[PDB]
RNA sequence: GGAAUUCCAUUCCCCGUUCGCGUUUACGCGGACGGCGCAAACCAUUGCGCGCGACGUAUCGUGCACUAGGUAUAGUGUUACAAAGUAAUCUACUAAUAGAAUGAGGAUUACCCAUGAAGAAGUUCAACUCUUGACAAAUCCUUGUCCUGCCUGUAAGGAGUGAUCAAUCGAUCAGACGAUAUUAUAUGUCCGGUUUUAAACCGAUUCCCUCAGGAGUGUAACUAGCUGCUUGGCUAGUUACC
C-alpha cells in the first residue's frame, strides 16, 4: 500500500479531475465476549497525473477494478497460490500463538524441564552413579550416606527431590484446570502477488494478503483435562518401594504426549485483503493510477480439516518425552 | 488427485474403526494420525528415498498406544500406559518393473493374511514351534 | 461511555472537512489522527498529569501537515512538505470550580475568534504591531 | 495596518464580557489586560521570532483567574493558587504562505470548538478515557 | 459490557443524592470524580494489576471531603485537613471461580452494611469499645 | 452498651449465613472469627491509632479462605486451600464533625453496592472497560 | 489607543514652553526628546518591570541641562554646562485596584503642587527647617 | 503616535506595491517583513545605538529577494533565487540639531533620486563612466 | 520328530489347566511361556552345558507368578549333574528318583504345600 | 818453773699695567709682563849381681832320598638309705598319635571359585561395518640483788753442409600485443664540417644349461483492551535483566 489522497483536487492544462475517491465504505463488525469480528472495507483513489483532457474518475475501465472500486480481480494463479501456502503453514506449524498458547507452552515447559530433573536424577540412583544424582537435585556432592540399600539411600534425600515433586504439581494442575480448559487463539498470514500486464500499456500489481485465525478445538485435549495426579505429600514414602516413582509419571506420561502429538483445530474467522496498486499510458500521453485495498471476510477453510502440528512440541518436551520413551520405558 | 488421503487403519467390522487422516508433510516425510476422539492418538509415517545409486527404501512407522484409568478417590487417575510400534524398511532396486512392485506388496500382503503362522504367532503371544 | 471519539477538526462548511479519527492510547496519552497513511496524517495529542501537587497540567499538541505531490519516476506518492506545529500546556490549580473551568475554555476560544487581533496577525503572516 | 487593540476574550453574550485592553509593549510583546488589579486581571500576551533557519514559533500566553468566592480588589494569597496559565508555541515554517496560514488558525478553532473531545474535558475537570 | 460507567457514591435517598462521573485513564488507574472541583469532589480510582503468577491485587482509593463549614468553590488551605482517605488492597487467588469470587463481594459488603460494628464505629469518630 | 459485638459478615438470606463472632482484644487489635476452626474461619481485624499530629487511620483486614480437608500422612485434617485478603486504611482528619465521619460511611457502602462498576468487575473476573 | 505621545514638560505660560517629544523605545525603555540638538536636549524615560514576584516598579529619569556653547579649538560647538538629574522608582504590588494607582498618582501630584513645603525647599535652596 | 508601523517600501505603480509590516521589536532591531511566505517576503531593520563619546550610529539593512520556485524530488515550494543586501551605516554627532539631521536626510534622498549618476548605475548594472 | 513342543504344566483337573508353549531358543537354550500377558505368564527354560570331561549338567528353570502385573512370583533354579557312563537304563533310573522325589504324599511336596519345613 | 853463765846480765825453754672667566659683578678666580857367688872392712857386719708298522737302493719310522847330565856340575818331594636324722570340645589313628547377592561358574556335594541401544545410515540381509641503804636465801658476822768360430721365436729380438716444408735463393733440424582507451594522447606488459641526406654524427614374462636346473625384471514488569476506528483487522505490543 503506497500513499494515496483523497481530496478530489482539479487542474486546468491549455493548449478533468487529478484524483478521485468514492465514499468511504464503513462496515462494522460482531462482537462476542471471547473474540471479535471481522468487518468489510474498501478505499482506492484513481487518479490522473500528467497528460484534449480526461476524467479521473472514468479511468476503471483500464484497470481489472469496478467503478466503486471495492471488487478486483484476483487472477487465479493468484488467489490458488495463496490459499495453499496459507493452509499448508497451518499443518506444518509455523505461525503465530495468542496470549493463551504462550502463557500455555511456558506453563508446559515447566513440566519438561523438572520431568527431566527427576528422571536423570531417578535413573541416576537405579545405575547407582550418586555423584550425577545430587547434581540435578541442586545438592552437594560432598554428602556422604548412612544407609546402604538403594532405596535407603534415596529416602534420606527426600528434602530434596520433594521440592521437585510438588512442583510438577505447580505446572501439572495449571494445564489441566486452567490453560487447558481455555481458548486458544492462532494466527497464520502468507501473501502473493505477481504483475500483469493490458493493452488498452497498463502495468498493475494484485496482491493477496491472507489471514487466517484459528483455535484449538480437540477431542483428547480435554480428556487430559480429566486426569488427575497423585499428591506427592500424602504419600508415605516410607512403605511404598522404589519403583513407585515410575508409577507417580504416568499421567505425565500422558501429557507429554497427549500435548505433542498433532492437534485437531477449529477456525474462528479471517480476513482477506486484496491490494492493487499500478499505472497506464495513453503524441497525447496520459499517466492515470490506482491504489486500492478491500478486506473480505470470506473463509478459505477445508471441511476436513487440519491437523495442525502442535505448539507444545518444543525444545524442551522432545527432550522430555526422550528420557521416559529411553529409561523409564524403552 | 493425490494420495496423501484419509484410510481406515483398524477394521473392527464397522462399529469401532479407527479412521486416520492426513496431518502434516513437513521434510520429506508424511504423516498421518488418528480420529478425533477421548484417546491418545495413533500415528502412520511414510517417508522414501534414494539411498544408493541402484536402490530405493520405503520406512513405515506405525504406532498404537494403550491408556487405562480407574477412578480412585473422585478423580480419573492414569493406571497403565505403553505403546507397541512397527517399524519396516523396504529396499527395492531400480531394475523393478511397476508388475514387480505389484509382487511385493502382495507378499507382505499374504504374509500377514488371517490364518498364516505369523499373525497366528504374534495374536497367541508365541513364537514358531 | 467515552469522550475519546472521532470528532472534525478543519470545519470547511460541509464540504472537504478534515476529520480525525481515534489509534491509540500509550502511556496514557491519547491520541487522534487522520486517516491512516501516518505521513501526510494531521495528529491530534492530549495527555493529563498531577504537576505538583495542587496543579494540573493539561497537554495539547496539534500537527498540520501541508500535503503535496512528490513525483519519482512517473510514480505518484502525496507526501507532506512540512509540518506545523501548535503545543498547548495549560495548568489549572486544583481548587477551580467547574465554572471556572467554563471560563478557561472560553478565554482560549475567544482569543481565536476571526478578527481578534492574535489570528489576525497569524493568517497575513505578521505581528502585532 | 494596526492589530495591536482593544478586543473581547470571553463572550458571555452581550453583558458580562470581558473587553481586555492594550496596555504594554516593552521588548516587542504585546500585552493585553483587563481593567482589573494586576493579580486578577485576564492577562494576554502575543509574541514573534524566528526560532531557527527553517521555522518560527508564536508565543501565546493567557492567565485566567479563579472567579467563584472571588475577593475583588482583595490581597489573595497564594498567587499560585488563584490563577489558571496557557501556553502556546506555533511553530510555522517559513515556506508556508498566507492560505496556509489560514489553515493552521482553522485547526486550532476547530480543537477548541465546543463539543469537541479536549474541549469538553477541560470544562468537565476529566482526561481522555 | 463495560463497566466504566456512571454511578451514585453515596446516597441520600433520592434527593440530595451524589452522583460520580469517570474522568481518566492514565497508566492503569481508572478514575471518577464528581461534579466540584478538583480539590472538593469525590474521587474513585480502581486499578486492577496482577501481582504474580498466582494472584490478582485490586487497588482501590476513594477521597471524601469534609463538609461541614465548606465554602462552595473556596479555597481551603491546608489540603491535607479537609480531605478524607481511603484505601482498600484486595487479593484474590487464580484459583477462584465466579461462584467465589461473588462471596469475596458479599464479605465486603457485610462489613460495611450500616449497624454492623465496623461502619458504626467510624460513624461516631469512636473504636472497639 | 458496646460496638464490640456480633455481626453477619456474608449474608446468603437467611440459609448458611456466616456470622462472626468477637474473640480477641489484645495489643489494641480488635478481632472477630467465625464459629470454625482456626485455619477454616473468617478473620476480620480493626485497629485504630494516632498516626501524625493531625490524622486518625484505621486499619481493617478481613481473610476470606476457601475450605477443604487434605490428607497429610494418612490422616484427614481440616485446612483452607487459599485465602483472599482484604486491606484497607481509613485515614480520616481530626477536624471531622461526626457528620463528615457519616458521608465517608457512606461513601464505602455505596462503593460496593450490588450494581456499581467495581463490585460488578470483581465478580465477573473483568477490568474496568 | 496609545499613551507613547507628545506633551509639555515647562509650562512657561505658552510661550516659552518646552514640548517633549517620543524618539525611542529600544530595549523596553520609553524615552522622550526635546526639539533640540541631542546634548541641549531634555530628556525623559520610563520603563515597567516585574521586579519580585509580587511586586511591580516603575523607573523614571529626567535630565534638565544647562546650555551654553563651548570653544573646543577655536570652534564654536552647542553643549550643556550641567546636568540636573531627576530619578523616582515607584513599587506598586500587584494587589492594587486601578482606583489604588490612581490614589498614588494624587500622592505625587499633591507633593509636588506649589504650596507645598518639599518644592518650596527646591526653589529656594533650603532645606526642611 | 508611533513611527513603528506598516510603511510602503516600493512605490510600483499603484498595484505592484509592496507594502512592508512590523514584525518583531527583539534587542532594539526595528524588523518589517512583508506579508507572503517568510522565504519570499523583503526585510528592512533599523537600531541606533550610542557608539562613542560624541557619535550615535544607525545601521539599515535591506533584502531584496526574487521571487522563484524550487522544485527537489517533484514537491514544489516558494523559495528565493537570490537576494539583494543593503548594509548602510549612518554616524552622526550628537551636537547636531534637527536642522542639521535634515539636511542629512536631503543628502540622502538627493542621491537616490533618478536621473542622478548613481541610481542610473545600479539601474543597468554599471559603474561610474 | 522333536520334543521343543506344547506341554501342561499344571494338571488342574481338566479345565483350568496351565498349558505352556515354546517361545524361543536363543544360545542353546531353551524357553517356553504360556499364552497370555507377558507380566503374567509362566516361564520354563532349558539348557545343557559339557561342564568339565566326565560331567553334563542341566539347568532348569520354572517361574511361577500370582494372578494387568504380577503381585510377586516364585522361582524354581535345580540342575542335574549325569557323567557320560551312565547309559538310558541308568537315565530313566535318574528320573525316577525326580518324579518319586514330589509325588503327591512325599514329605518334600507336603512340606512346599502347606509352608511348613521338616519336622 | 827451768839451764848455763863472763852471775845485779843475758842466752836458751703686596703694587701696578694688561687680555681672557662668571650674574657672590664699585665682587670672585686666573694667565703674561714690571716692580848364692863375689869385694871391704872399724870384723858373727855391711855394699855387689729286542719287536713293531712302510716302502725296495739290504732302506727308512717309531717305542835324606829321585828324575835327567858328564871336567864330581845341575834340578826336585615324699622317694632312699647307713634310719626318730640326714639326702632330697570335635577328628583321624586306636592302650596311642596328630591336628580345627549373583554365575547356563566347579565340585570328592551342607564344599570351593569369581564379581559387589537407537539412525527417514549401508551393504556381501540372521551377518557386519558407519554414525550418536632497804630487799630475799642457809650451811648464818655471808653472799646475791636495787765386430764375434755369440744364441734363438730368423727380414725380427736379445746377449757380451747436409733434410724434411715452403715457393720470392724462403723459412725448419740437427619495435612488438586478436593490450585499453576518453584517441596524433596517456597509457598496460617485454658557427663550421661530413655522410647514410628533412635525418645524425664529428668541434608372471624373457635368457641360458651339463636339462625336473640357474640368471633378470527462560524471568519479572510496563503499556493498552470501551461496537469503535480501519491507506493491507484488532484477539495484544515492546523494553529491561539471565
Amino acid at each position: 500500500m503506497r500513499a494515496f489522497s483523497t481530496l478530489d483536487r482539479e487542474n486546468e492544462t491549455f493548449v478533468y479531475r487529478s484524483n478521485w475517491t468514492p465514499g468511504r465504505f464503513n462496515s462494522t463488525g460482531a462482537k462476542t465476549k471471547q473474540w471479535h469480528y471481522p468487518s468489510p472495507y474498501s478505499r482506492g483513489a484513481l487518479s490522473v497525473t500528467s497528460i484534449f483532457s480526461l476524467d479521473a474518475r472514468s479511468c476503471y475501465s483500464l484497470f481489472p477494478v469496478s467503478q466503486n472500486l471495492t471488487y478486483i480481480e484476483v487472477p487465479q494463479n493468484v488467489a490458488n497460490r495463496a490459499s495453499t501456502e496459507v493452509l499448508q503453514k497451518v499443518t506444518q506449524g509455523n505461525f503465530n500463538l495468542g496470549v493463551a498458547l504462550a502463557e500455555a507452552r511456558s506453563t508446559a515447559s515447566q513440566l519438561a524441564t523438572q520431568t527431566i530433573a527427576l528422571v536423570k536424577a531417578y535413573t541416576a540412583a537405579r545405575r547407582g552413579n550418586w555423584r550425577q544424582a545430587l547434581r540435578y537435585l541442586a545438592l552437594n556432592e560432598d554428602r556422604k550416606f548412612r544407609s546402604k540399600h538403594v532405596a535407603g539411600r534415596w529416602l534420606e534425600l527426600q528434602f530434596g527431590w520433594l521440592p521437585l515433586m510438588s512442583d510438577i504439581q505447580g505446572a501439572y494442575e495449571m494445564l489441566t484446570k486452567v490453560h487447558l480448559q481455555e481458548f486458544l487463539p492462532m494466527r497464520a498470514v502468507r501473501q502473493v502477488g505477481t504483475n500483469i500486464k493490458l493493452d488498452g500499456q497498463t502495468t498493475c500489481n494484485i496482491s493477496r494478503r491472507i489471514v487466517i485465525w484459528f483455535y484449538i478445538n480437540d477431542a483428547r485435549l480435554a480428556w487430559l483435562s480429566s486426569l488427575g495426579i497423585l499428591n506427592p505429600l500424602g504419600i508415605v514414602w516410607e512403605k511404598v518401594p522404589f519403583s513407585f516413582v515410575v508409577d507417580w509419571l504416568l499421567p505425565v506420561g500422558n501429557m507429554l504426549e497427549g500435548l505433542t502429538a498433532p492437534v485437531g483445530c477449529s477456525y474462528m474467522s479471517g480476513t482477506v485483503t486484496d491490494v492493487i496498486t499500478g499505472e497506464s499510458i495513453i503524441q497525447g500521453t496520459a499517466k492515470a493510477q490506482i491504489s486500492a485495498m478491500h478486506r473480505g471476510v470470506q473463509s478459505v477453510w477445508p471441511t476436513t480439516g487440519a491437523y495442525v502440528k502442535s505448539p507444545f512440541s518444543m525444545v524442551h518436551t522432545l527432550d522430555a518425552l526422550a528420557l521416559i520413551r529411553q529409561r523409564l520405558s524403552r | 488427485a493425490s494420495n496423501f488421503t484419509q484410510f481406515v487403519l483398524v477394521d473392527n467390522g464397522g462399529t469401532g474403526d479407527v479412521t486416520v487422516a492426513p496431518s502434516n508433510f513437513a521434510n520429506g516425510v508424511a504423516e498421518w494420525i488418528s480420529s478425533n476422539s477421548r484417546s491418545q492418538a495413533y500415528k502412520v509415517t511414510c517417508s522414501v528415498r534414494q539411498s544408493s545409486a541402484q536402490n530405493r527404501k520405503y520406512t513405515i512407522k506405525v504406532e498404537v498406544p494403550k491408556v487405562a484409568t480407574q477412578t480412585v478417590g473422585g478423580v480419573e487417575l492414569p493406571v497403565a500406559a505403553w505403546r507397541s510400534y512397527l517399524n519396516m524398511e523396504l529396499t527395492i532396486p531400480i531394475f523393478a518393473t511397476n508388475s514387480d512392485c505389484e509382487l511385493i506388496v502382495k507378499a507382505m500382503q499374504g504374509l500377514l493374511k488371517d490364518g498364516n503362522p505369523i499373525p497366528s504367532a504374534i495374536a497367541a503371544n508365541s513364537g514358531i514351534y
